[PDB]
RNA sequence: CGCGCGCGCGCCCGCCCCCGGAGCCCCGCGGACGCUACGCCGCGACGAGUAGGAGGGCCGCUGCGGUGA
RNA sequence: GGGGCCACGCGCGCGUCCCCCGAAGAGGGGGACGGCGGAGCGAGCGCACGGGGUCGGCGGCGACGUCGGCUACCCAC
């Protein structure tokens, strides 16, 4: 639960944590605009 | 002094890594290889006889206690009240109408102006209608309704602060003996400056209110509960 | 020797007091008046003690002479000093520190002195 | 001649800041390697069966290497033979747990104390949640919490194990130095299952908890921890 | 609950000498410090034997000492005992020795010093 | 006014009542002082519900506050001025209490001096 | 192995007092507010109980020797 | 000119080796690695805070029939 007490031990997890956020946001973006494209193509 | 070149992504993490920040702030092309009790220090003086004199600052104690108390250990993030972060519930926005439910002006419907730098809210249930002036109120001893108006165009003065809505009592010059000690007029009396402030605001609040029909009776009435009115069911 | 005197005098002594889960000692020249090796006047080749003046003004200081022991009549030196409570503490502080006379008793002396001078005034109006 | 000494101490601090910066860089990189390791070992299984389902064959995957073991019955009315086997596995109290490696010797023991335990074939997430949260060390015959890597290395670095991840590697992949890593750990002290159990007096074919509940052990760990 | 046993969780060694002989106890104050503050085990052993009782500290005879120190290598080296030294009148040729002990008999004392020997205590050790 | 002690931590007492002996409500030869029961068929010993409770060491009190009065002070008993002057330095942790056998004409003296040295007295107005 | 590696001051060459007190968490000059060493402090694990065995009792009753000016 | 690297200081080498200009080796770019020269250099502030167990550099009301008082007298449940 605590960021620092995790990472005092394992520093690499700050990178693994920074990743897996930017990836999600990027993946969120694609679905939404693309699903919007077809929907606007429906009507 | 440049504002921070590392943006924020989540609290405690940034969007960039070490190698990239290095390049941004250019740590290349910025390499800095930079590599007998006689002395009477502070006290000084001058006076008449025998020559001059050397007066000594921060003199020593007279009286020592018989027993003292040790120090504390150290801690991280125990800020004081003048440094906290202020929050606010989401359903409260400038112009909203709010039900007071604790005090003397209890169960009345009022209007919200803004939030100060202490977490307390500024309220004017306009004195003509509700008999309720500029006051401070707490965001948690109140309900927000879903009933709103547009207030953006309005002039609230600068001088209106937590330092202005302060109580003033507890006067030490007293006999300290008798049937006394809340007797310096015993009472509260109104300045004119408050009056001036209430007038100058409600002058430009009130016309907007009358742009909504029936919005006055809602602001002269009083809220209460009765038979068959369970509050978790009713939306506000 | 000191420990030898001590290992007899822990528990059996006329100046000893043991009641109410507390333990005190009343020998003359005992700062903090507790039953201890560090605080006891009768045991060491060097000791300091502090008392009130008999006339009723100032503090009496007591130091041991180190040369002729086993003849207690002329083993103790005394001074009485009466000044403004900042000169009085400073004088004491200078004795001990600058002569290295049993310097683990410095502030204990001072606290005992101030207590006396605080009492040795019109504590009542 | 004081300045010579001052400079001597101020130098000698270099010996400690540089070492620490090195070691913290070391720990970083190994974990980055282990990341790549675990992926390959996951995807590799899949790649095989797809390559085999394309033909008409099958794929018999490997058998598991380690097991997790919980005790569920108490200490009251128990047999001598069984009281022994449990206290070799260090389960001297209810809802404690230990890892263990698997072979003909171990498995027959588990058949003997089958009705009193519940064991399974765990995954990686469960190993993480156990060790970080509820995971402590045995040191000088005392029980001390894993707050920093000084403790681990000082007692266990002669095996090439200097941090948490090195254990987890040594545990999850049952390594050459498993015995020492486990016996360093104190047996885990867990809380009772949030949500409830069906019936502890029976096997996990008749609606009970006992015996082997191979992959479903992880579902349970989520609720004990 | 926890299925363990408490029959063997107290140990039945000594922690201090059961006597009030005060000279003994000062020795014990000393060797605790040396055992606590040194990297040796000689200190440990001695501390353990000053607690022991008297049937666990039998007397050593002047005869055995000579046989055990006339052996090769044990030339110029001190002999150390945690009890008493007696005399053995069945021995005529008493050579030079450097003994340390608690007690030493009187006849034994004389002969040892008359060969040019020497007697020590644990303090001077 | 009243002499403040040095510290004033809150005090907590795990049990507040006393422990009465068993079968003392029936009878008058039997007293309120605790004597432990030792019979075979007895149920305080065997610890049934709804019965007398026996004192163990878990009711034991914290050590920072043990023999500590409600006022923060701990107590000490005297008979004359001579044994009062030993409290001069512990004048913020411990207090004084004068015995029951002292005469009126001497209590006045002791109080008059304790007030000087700032040594609180937990019974300054008794005989008069 | 880049939080020192040769830093500073006079004029490479030299100085290189330095805590009877440096400067903040190691000072190899001496010391705890703790040091009744039969003392003070810190960690970690445990606590059912008849007959019965041991220990601690500043829990108590009557008298002797010393001692509480 | 894609997103990403606890990459790094550059000056001539300390090296096993290699893609290539080049014959296996030297000289040139660097890379994989060890790493440390023929370079590697180091002060002053602050957020500290998801860092070695909580603080408020935040407040209000109340007074000759009222305030407090487990424990200890009675009664009820
Ligand atoms: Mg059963
Ligand atoms: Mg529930
Ligand atoms: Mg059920
Ligand atoms: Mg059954
Ligand atoms: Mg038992
Ligand atoms: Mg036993
Ligand atoms: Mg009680
Ligand atoms: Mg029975
Ligand atoms: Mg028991």
């Amino acid at each position: 639960k605590n960021l620092r007490i995790m990472l005092k031990l394992n520093p690499y997890a700050k990178t693994m944590r920074r990743n897996t956020i930017l990836r999600q946001a990027r993946n969120h973006k694609l679905r939404v605009e693309r699903a919007a494209a077809a929907l606007a193509a429906k009507s | 002094p440049h504002c921070s070149r590392n943006p924020v992504l989540v609290r405690g993490i940034g969007r960039y890594s070490r190698s990239a920040m290095y390049s941004r702030k250019a740590l290349y092309k910025r390499k800095y290889a930079a590599p007998v009790l006689a002395t009477v220090t502070k006290p000084v003086g001058g006076d008449k006889n025998g020559g001059t004199r050397v007066v000594k600052l921060r003199k020593m104690p007279r009286y020592y206690p018989t027993e003292d108390v040790p120090r504390k250990l150290l801690s991280h993030g125990r800020k004081p009240f003048s440094q906290h972060v202020r929050k606010l519930r989401a359903s409260i926005t400038p112009g909203t109408i709010l039900i007071i439910l604790t005090g003397r002006h209890r169960g009345k419907r009022v209007v919200f102006l803004k939030q100060l730098s202490s977490g307390l809210l500024l309220v004017t249930g306009p004195l003509s209608l509700n008999r309720v002036p500029l006051r401070r109120t707490h965001q948690k001893f109140v309900i927000a309704t879903s009933t709103k108006i547009d207030i953006s165009g309005v002039k609230i003065p600068k001088h209106l602060t937590d330092a202005y809505f302060k109580k003033k009592q507890l006067r030490k010059p007293r006999h300290q003996e008798g049937e006394i000690f809340d007797t310096e007029k015993e009472k509260y009396e109104i300045t004119e400056q408050r009056k001036v402030d209430q007038k100058a605001v409600d002058s430009q609040i009130l016309p907007k209110i009358k742009a909504v029909p029936q919005l006055q009776g809602y602001l002269r009435s009083v809220f209460a509960l009765t038979n068959g009115v369970y509050p978790h069911k009713l939306v506000f | 020797s000191a420990h030898l005197q001590w290992m007899v005098v822990r528990n059996c002594s006329s100046f000893l007091i043991k009641r109410n889960k507390q333990t005190y000692s009343t020998e003359p020249n005992n700062l903090k008046a507790r039953n201890s090796f560090r605080y006891n006047g009768l045991i060491h080749r060097k000791t300091v003690g502090v008392e009130p003046a008999a006339d009723g003004k100032g503090v009496v200081v007591v130091m041991k002479r180190r040369s002729g022991q086993r003849k207690p009549a002329t083993s103790y030196v005394r001074t009485t000093i009466n000044k403004n409570a900042r000169a009085t503490l400073s004088s004491i502080r200078h004795m001990i520190r600058k002569n290295k006379y049993h310097p683990d008793l410095r502030m204990a002396a001072i606290r005992r002195a101030s207590a006396i001078l605080r009492s040795q005034k019109p504590v009542m109006v | 001649n004081f300045a010579e000494l001052k400079i001597k101490r101020l130098r000698k601090k270099f010996a400690q800041k540089m070492l620490r910066k090195a070691r913290r860089k070391l720990i970083y990189e190994k974990a980055k390697h282990y990341h790549k390791e675990y992926r390959q070992m996951y995807r590799t299984e899949i790649r095989m069966a797809r390559m085999a389902r394309k033909a008409g064959n099958f794929y018999v995957p490997a058998e598991p290497k380690l097991a997790f073991v919980i005790r569920i019955r108490g200490i009251n009315g128990v047999s001598p033979k069984v009281r022994k086997v449990l206290q070799l596995l260090r389960l001297r109290q209810i809802f404690n747990g230990t890892f263990v490696k698997l072979n003909k010797a171990s498995i027959n023991m588990l058949r003997i104390v089958e009705p009193y335990i519940a064991w399974g074939y765990p995954n990686l997430k469960s190993v993480n949640e156990l060790i970080y949260k509820r995971g402590y060390g045995k040191i000088n015959k005392k029980r001390i919490a894993l707050t920093d890597n000084a403790l681990i290395a000082r007692s266990l670095g002669k095996y090439g194990i200097i941090c948490m991840e090195d254990l987890i590697h040594e545990i999850y992949t049952v390594g050459k130095r498993f015995k020492e890593a486990n016996n360093f750990l104190w047996p885990f002290k867990l809380s009772s299952p949030r949500g409830g159990m069906k019936k502890k007096t029976t096997h996990f074919v008749e609606g009970e908890d006992a015996g082997n509940r191979e992959d479903q052990i992880n579902r349970l760990i989520r609720r004990m921890n | 609950g926890v299925d363990i046993r408490h029959n063997k969780d107290r140990k039945v060694r000594r922690k201090e000498p059961k006597s009030q002989d005060i000279y003994l106890r000062l020795l014990v104050k000393l060797y605790r410090f040396l055992a606590r503050r040194t990297n040796s085990t000689f200190n440990q052993v001695v501390l353990k034997r000053l607690f022991m009782s008297r049937t666990n500290r039998p007397p050593l005879s002047l005869s055995r000492m000579i046989r055990k120190m006339k052996l090769p290598g044990r030339e110029g080296k001190t002999a150390v005992v945690v009890g008493t030294i007696t005399d053995d009148v069945r021995v005529q040729e008493v050579p030079k020795l450097k003994v340390c002990a608690l007690r030493v008999s009187s006849r034994a004392r004389s002969r040892i010093l008359k060969a040019g020997g020497k007697i020590l205590t644990f303090d001077q050790l | 006014a009243a002499l403040r002690p040095l510290v004033k931590p809150k005090i907590v007492k795990k049990r507040t009542k006393k422990f009465i002996r068993h079968q003392s409500d029936r009878y008058v030869k039997i007293k309120r002082n605790w004597r432990k029961p030792r019979g075979i068929d007895n149920r305080v010993r065997r610890r049934f519900k709804g019965q007398i409770l026996m004192p163990n060491i878990g009711y034991g009190s914290n050590k920072k506050t043990k023999h500590m009065l409600p006022s923060g002070f701990r107590k000490f008993l005297v008979h004359n001025v001579k044994e009062l002057e030993v409290l001069l330095m512990c004048n913020k942790s411990y207090c004084a209490e004068i015995a029951h056998n002292v005469s009126s004409k001497n209590r006045k003296a002791i109080v008059e001096r304790a007030a000087q040295l700032a040594i609180r007295v937990t019974n300054p107005n008794a005989r008069l």
